[PDB]
């Protein structure tokens, strides 16, 4: 029963264009494929904004105030987006491909570099009602013979140098009136004039090339004339110019190479203030913060980005994302990790609250298939085609034991134990499951009985029992553990693709080829529950198609499913443009998500192969907090969350339950009747109002009254706010007093209170007991300082 | 925090070592006020990293006695959050798991 | 350095850590720590010796935590 | 029989369309080839470039034959008469040169 | 070990004054050998691949991916059994 | 002035 | 050009400038260049012994090799009929899926053939050993009703 | 009751002074300030 | 579409805009013409009458 | 010249 909506993009931080700083400089703006992904430097978050682009962006831009950002794709087709609200506000389309798009720093105007005319058009208020056509041009220039590499504006917004490969840099005045002011090109470069900058005076202009030249621009006497008074040159060997930036009040000039290595210089002497290196490929954007202490560099090949602070020369950001489409992701068991994998062969580790990439492993030389935690969580074992099963601890970031088998078997899934002792493997090629033993790393034996290739795996987390499925048509239920080893095989209409385990361990739901998902209860072998999927999935015509989309039969099954960690829904996913949510009790479709609206993706609307990119989801999970599921898919980690919950969904509502009411009863001092009607109204603000309005005296009497039905969403509540909130001891109080009061009963409901105790024990473990850690040691360490003899 | 920490560093180790007894007097001042609790606990812990050889050769000295005293008494007090922390992952291991 | 060594080894069995820890403590009660860093050898020793009582001081607190069913016990008890 | 290129890398290259095989391929050395045009009673191609200059090339020879300096920018355009005796360059710096050459 | 029957083009100071100042040639052919490697396994992966399969790919080197956490220690990563 | 305009000596010998 | 006659044959020649195998051909040279250079390295290198070993596996994987074989086979083993043999046309043709090569082409293209679960409407797609048991029609294709009805054996509870 | 009447709330920068607060900022800072020397190098 | 607001149309030609938390009326218009439909969109942005 | 005058629905409003 509720709303997801998609919230930040993982595994990519940049693929093309330009990366811009914030006005105020603590913000990072990366376009990321069809979609602008914005990093909060400071608070170490970021999010990826919701609107889309027919294609990859190509240029974007934000103006000093922070208000407005203007994004443009490949075709010139721009969106304007409020950059505070993160809400679309027009779409235009100059129907030309725009290399540049730049605010002048008043804001008023921006311009667009479009083939080899710079047109300047006016900026549409925001502040106004939404207008129906508020796009209105400003003047177009056209001097230049060739298309414009650059554009920079001048610091009172009167001026523009444009940059081309005509070997030119050329000047232009924003006003009519000043036209004899700067109306002149700038001609001596060899190569493409990669960009022209003004000084902070605006008495100078230097322009730089890509052959590596720089040149000093003053207006001198020979009667008075712009001139070449000094020309300074990058003697790279073979590299490059490709991007350039400037900031006129610090002098500094950084430039990224197409070797990939980028240098920062002084202006007007040059002196080279360091020299780095991000790798072979070449460095494509460039960008500096306001103040001009941080420089973000990008690459675009492998999608790299990195935010130097030159000044203490330490790194602010610095990620690289998968080189590949990621195959598998699995979250942590408190949801604060998850861990991703790639075709290319390499893992990587992501912490959900920053967003960011803590480390990566290169031990599997082929494409990692699965990737799978155990219970304890501390450690994680993952599956690759090379045909090794591999265990990572991930409290010391080391791969501690690897598992083969006897003839390099190329494993496809993965199971691991609830103990963490056994591990088993599936292969598309060997029809058996391979078992081995944690702690000694040997083949404990293999499980035979499947017929055809092992599509699935999975261990109950309670029961312990392994349910496999395979292209058999058939389920097998094998009890491994025990004295003796029972099978169970159940038939299925057809060849069983996915499968999940409910976190009861009491069923086990499959999906098939004919777009079914099958629910059993797995003690008594029998289905309980069917879903039928084929209408709900959508599927785009392909271009190379000559059959049409409706009797396509491409992909009408879901190739992943995932139980949510209450039992009641279904996520799935497959080859195809849907994310298709499900209600198992109901076998209704709850909510169908579009995973891209991307032209260039195939899905979304005789030697040689005719391939080119297609949409899928190869991976969905449900976060074990309840409120997030992730999907991995070509673009990468999609996250959609519940975190904004802007419905009114009240619960046990009457007429006489009213935030006012429950304000008066704050002031009447009734907390407990205050903490039900705003739990019954269901409001965060009100229940965060009331919940810090309750004095410490009072809690242990609140605590022991609260209605039984209401303790599963309260818990919940202090679960997620605790985790953010800084009041560490007014929440651990709170918590001491719900456990003291109804321990008895959490106990007797472990299931219902299952994601409520995860997310408390969150809390407690990765911010509750670091806060203790850094004092006790301060504690022992002053003990040690004054009970010793000092030195002599 | 690079700013912190070059700070913390580059405080004057010389005698009478007023720079270090005055800053134990600011930090002893921040865990008074229950706010910001743990970067003040954070600072005193890059206090003895970067400055705990001059504190232990000179502990005799009073003036360093008696401003790491009354930072104990402050900081003494503020046990009570192991007390919570403590229960809370006793009894909600316990309630979670039998 | 022959009393160290001794430390050394006994640290690395939990059934005899205790001993060991008491033993330690009492040599920097009782001795210059200055002089202690320069005897040849006992800055090895010492590197051995840390990372175990790291082990022993994981557990113990987790022990610490475990003893709060009692609390839980008695709460439960005075209802 | 011979196809000439030039471009951006600074290649004047000849191709023998009977043969199919590169009969010459020279460094211009002078950046960006701007302009190009062939002079019909000797052969001999006319390239501009942004030093102002135009230079005269042979495919067995490694180094210009001749260098004419036409503008004070870069030559935009060259013509060349069907007798071969004159030439007309147009250079971006609003200059039109007519040489006997 | 392979002898040289023809005569040595560095000088008799020369074979000393390298001597002042497993084998790069040898992993000059590994470099190599996983270059065409690497070309060749792309060229076969797109021919039997359902879906896209994407090309393959002094100064201070900056490292932009890193094993373990930055704030996490080499000596930290070892047990105390190793140590 | 361009047209885009806007609108002691320490001595290093040292005794030793 | 027109026909050379005798004389002009003699005064000029090699002038005539101005179903294709080349890429077959340079992965069958790519593969001989790539076992060539394993040679010339130390034969104890365990570094050498190692990629011939992924080699042959990987062409054995591939099916270009039918039964395992020594890097030396691979000189003159590897052919371009041998990569042509995977073709899944030509796979198709030797299942008697389809009576003629061009069938099958005409078959993939309108979508017909799945390779496991996944639907295949390229030509060009190469069959690995494995994936070779799994090719079949696809479920609600007109024409596996065809095979079906000509058994009287279309059961329509499968929808097919 | 301006903040009732447009359905928002702000948490208090401390409820109580006799509890303890953490900072208004990121939970990473404690752990990159006490690592800083391990980050550098 | 959030379920937080009623917008109701009357033959007294006004429409109004109800907070159903509050149970009280937070907007009110008159319109020259009576309106006989009103529908949100279902992003919310628009206003259908 | 250097200056295309182009009358849209956009702009050469003047």
């Amino acid at each position: 029963k509720s709303d997801f909506k998609f919230s930040n993009l993982l595994g990519t931080v940049y693929r093309q264009g330009n990366i811009t700083f914030s006005d105020d400089g603590k913000q990072l703006l990366s376009p990321v494929g069809n979609r602008v992904s914005v990093f909060d430097l400071i608070n170490n978050k970021s999010f990826t904004f919701e609107y889309e682009h027919r294609k990859n962006i190509a240029a974007i831009d934000l103006n000093k105030q922070g208000t407005l950002l203007i994004s443009i794709d490949e075709d010139g087709r721009a969106i304007l987006v409020n950059f505070k609200a993160r809400n679309v506000l027009h779409h235009f389309n100059f129907k030309e491909k725009c290399s540049a798009v730049k605010f002048s720093p008043d804001g008023r105007l921006f311009a667009l570099a479009s083939g080899r005319f710079l047109q300047i058009w006016k900026t549409p208020d925001v502040n106004k009602d939404r207008q129906f056509a508020p796009f209105v041009r400003h003047r177009v220039h056209a001097g230049h013979f060739q298309d414009i590499t650059s554009l920079t504006w001048s610091q009172d917004s009167r001026f523009i140098l444009t940059t081309s490969k005509d070997l030119s840099a050329k000047i232009w005045s924003v006003d009519s009136e000043e036209k004899n002011l700067a109306a002149t090109t700038f001609n001596g470069h060899r190569d493409y004039v990669m960009g022209a900058f003004f000084s902070h005076d605006q008495e100078k202009i230097y322009t730089v090339s890509k052959d590596g030249a720089v040149f000093v621009w003053e207006f001198t006497k020979r009667k008075y004339s712009w001139r070449i008074t000094k020309k300074h040159f990058f003697y790279a060997n073979q590299a490059k110019v490709k991007c350039v930036t400037f900031h006129p009040a610090t002098r500094l000039l950084a430039v990224g190479f197409t070797s990939g290595e980028f240098r920062l210089y002084d202006l007007p002497d040059f002196t080279l203030i360091q020299q780095l290196s991000m790798g072979q490929n070449p460095v494509n954007t460039v960008s500096v913060n306001q103040t001009g202490e941080w420089l973000a560099f990008g690459s675009s090949k492998l999608g790299q980005l990195l935010v130097y602070e030159w000044q203490s020369e330490s790194y602010i950001l610095k990620q690289q994302g998968h080189f590949d489409s990621t195959n598998s992701l699995a979250y942590s068991p408190d949801g604060s990790r998850v861990v991703t994998a790639s075709e290319d062969g390499k893992i990587k580790v992501w912490d959900i609250t920053s967003g960011f990439c803590l480390a990566t492993f290169e031990e599997h030389t082929s494409s990692v298939t699965a990737v799978q935690f155990a219970k304890r969580g501390q450690v994680m074992f993952s599956s690759s085609l090379d045909g090794t099963v591999r265990a990572w601890d991930l409290i010391r970031y080391r791969n501690f034991r690897t598992f083969t088998g006897t003839e390099r078997i190329q494993f496809n899934c993965l199971a691991v134990d609830p103990s963490g002792e056994v591990v088993c493997a599936g292969s598309l090629d060997n029809f058996d499951i391979h078992v081995w033993s944690v702690q000694t790393g040997q083949l404990l034996d293999a499980l035979s009985g499947h017929e055809g290739p092992v599509s699935c795996l999975s261990f109950s987390q309670e029961n312990s029992v392994l349910a496999s499925a395979s292209w058999d048509k058939t389920i097998r239920i094998w009890s491994i553990f025990g004295r003796s080893q029972q099978v169970e095989p159940i038939e299925v209409y057809s060849d069983v693709l996915a499968l999940s385990m409910r976190p009861d361990g009491k069923e086990v739901a499959v999906s098939t080829l004919k777009g079914q998902i099958s629910i059993f209860n797995i003690e008594d072998a029998k289905q309980v529950g069917n879903i039928d999927c084929r209408k709900d999935i959508i599927s785009g015509r392909f271009n190379q198609d000559r059959f049409t989309a409706k009797n396509s039969e491409r992909s009408k099954f879901f190739t992943t499913i995932h139980y949510s960690f209450d039992g009641m829904a279904i996520v799935a996913g497959g080859n195809n443009n849907s994310i298709c949510l499900y209600d198992v009790p109901n076998e209704v479709l709850l909510k169908r998500f579009i995973v891209s609206r991307n032209m260039a993706l195939n899905g979304t609307l005789l030697s040689t192969r005719k391939m080119r990119p297609e949409v899928r989801v190869t991976s969905v999970q449900f976060s074990p907090t309840a409120n997030a599921f992730a999907a991995a898919s070509t673009e990468g980690l999609l996250i959609y969350s519940t975190n904004d919950t802007i419905l009114f969904d009240p619960f046990d509502l009457d007429v006489d339950v009213t935030p006012h009411s429950t304000v008066e009863a704050l002031r009447e001092k009734q907390f407990l009747n205050a903490l039900v009607m705003a739990f019954r109204l269901n409001e965060e603000y009100l229940i965060n109002k009331v919940y810090e309005a309750i004095p410490i005296k009072e809690i242990p009497l609140v605590a022991s009254n609260i209605p039984a039905i209401y303790l599963p969403r309260i818990l919940k509540f202090i679960g997620d706010f605790a985790i953010e909130s800084q009041h560490i001891e007014f929440n651990l109080i709170w918590i001491k007093a719900l456990l003291s009061a109804s321990g008895g009963y959490i106990n007797e409901h472990k299931y219902l209170f299952s994601t409520a105790m995860r997310s408390i024990q969150r809390f407690i473990v990765r911010v509750a007991k670091e806060v203790v850690n850094t004092t006790t040691d301060n504690k022992y360490t002053y003990r040690f300082l004054v009970s010793t003899d000092g030195s002599m | 925090p690079a700013a912190v920490d070059l700070e913390i560093r580059s405080l004057n180790s010389f005698e009478p070592f007023d720079e270090i007894v005055w800053f134990i007097d600011a930090l002893t001042q921040g865990l008074k006020s229950n706010k910001n609790f743990e970067l003040y606990e954070t600072f005193m812990s890059l206090l003895f990293k970067a400055h705990g050889d001059v504190i232990h050769a000179n502990n005799k000295n009073q003036d360093i006695a008696s401003a790491l005293q009354n930072w104990e008494d402050v900081h003494k007090k503020e046990d009570r959050l192991d007390d919570l922390v403590k229960f809370c992952m006793g009894v909600a291991a316990f309630v979670t798991t039998a | 350095i022959l009393l160290m060594k001794r430390c050394r080894d006994w640290n690395t069995n939990a059934k005899t850590h205790t001993i060991a820890q008491r033993t330690i403590r009492c040599i920097l009660m009782h001795h210059n720590i200055a002089k202690l860093s320069e005897i040849p050898g006992m800055v090895k020793i010492v590197d051995a010796i840390i990372p175990y009582t790291q082990r022993h001081f994981t557990r113990v607190d987790n022990l610490v935590e475990q003893s709060y069913i009692l609390d839980y016990a008695l709460v439960e008890m005075d209802k | 029989y011979l196809l000439v290129t030039a471009g951006e890398t600074g290649w004047l290259k000849y191709h023998d369309v009977s043969t199919g095989q590169l009969v010459s391929e020279l460094r211009t050395k002078a950046g960006p080839t701007m302009a190009m045009a062939q002079n019909p009673w000797n052969a001999v191609m006319h390239l501009g470039h942004s030093n102002g200059t135009v230079s005269l090339w042979s495919p067995s020879m490694p180094e210009p034959l001749v260098k004419l300096l036409s503008a004070r920018g870069p030559v935009n355009s060259i013509a060349i008469d069907r007798s071969g005796y004159y030439m007309a360059t147009t250079g971006a710096d609003r200059s039109m040169k007519i040489w006997d050459i | 070990f392979e002898l040289s029957d023809v005569k040595s083009s560095k000088s008799l100071a020369e074979i000393y004054e390298d001597d002042y100042t497993l084998s790069e040639e040898l992993q000059k052919a590994h470099s190599e050998i996983s270059e065409l490697y690497a070309n060749l396994v792309y060229k076969l992966d797109v021919l039997s691949s359902v879906h896209f399969v994407p090309k393959p790919a002094e100064t201070p080197t900056i490292s932009m991916e890193d094993a373990q956490p930055l704030y996490m220690s080499n000596a930290s990563s070892l047990a105390p059994q190793e140590i | 002035v361009a047209p885009t305009a806007l609108k002691d000596d320490d001595d290093d010998v040292l005794l030793d | 050009v027109r026909k050379l006659k005798h004389h002009e044959q003699k005064l000029l020649k090699k002038v005539d400038f101005l179903e294709d195998y080349h890429k077959y051909n340079r992965i069958c040279g790519d593969i001989r260049r790539l076992a060539n250079k394993l040679s010339l390295l130390p034969p104890t290198d365990p570094f050498r012994r190692k990629h011939e070993q992924l080699l042959l596996d990987k062409l054995y994987a591939m099916g270009v090799l039918t039964t395992k074989s020594k890097i030396s086979d691979l000189e003159n083993k590897v052919t371009v009929s041998a990569i042509c043999r995977r073709r899944l046309p030509v796979i198709m043709h030797r299942l008697k899926m389809a009576e003629t090569i061009q069938d099958a082409v005409k078959f993939i293209e309108q979508g017909h053939v799945r390779v496991g679960p996944n639907l295949i409407n390229d030509p060009a797609y190469l069959v690995t050993r494995n994936m070779e048991d799994y090719v079949t029609w696809v479920d609600n294709s007109k024409i596996k009703k065809t095979l079906l009805r000509y058994r009287n054996q279309i059961d329509d509870f499968d929808f097919s | 009751l301006n903040d009732i009447d447009f359905n928002t709330y702000t948490s208090l920068e401390q409820i109580d002074k006799e509890l303890l607060t953490l900072s208004i900022g990121p939970r990473s800072k404690m752990n990159t300030l006490l690592h800083l020397d391990v980050i550098r190098k | 579409p959030e379920g937080r607001w009623i917008v109701s149309a009357s033959l007294d030609s006004t429409i109004r805009t109800w907070d159903l938390p509050t149970g009280g009326c937070i907007d009110g218009i008159i319109v020259d013409n009576v309106a006989t439909n009103v529908k949100f969109s279902p992003n919310g942005d628009l206003l259908a009458t | 010249s250097t200056r295309l005058k182009i009358v849209d629905p956009y702009g050469g409003s003047d």
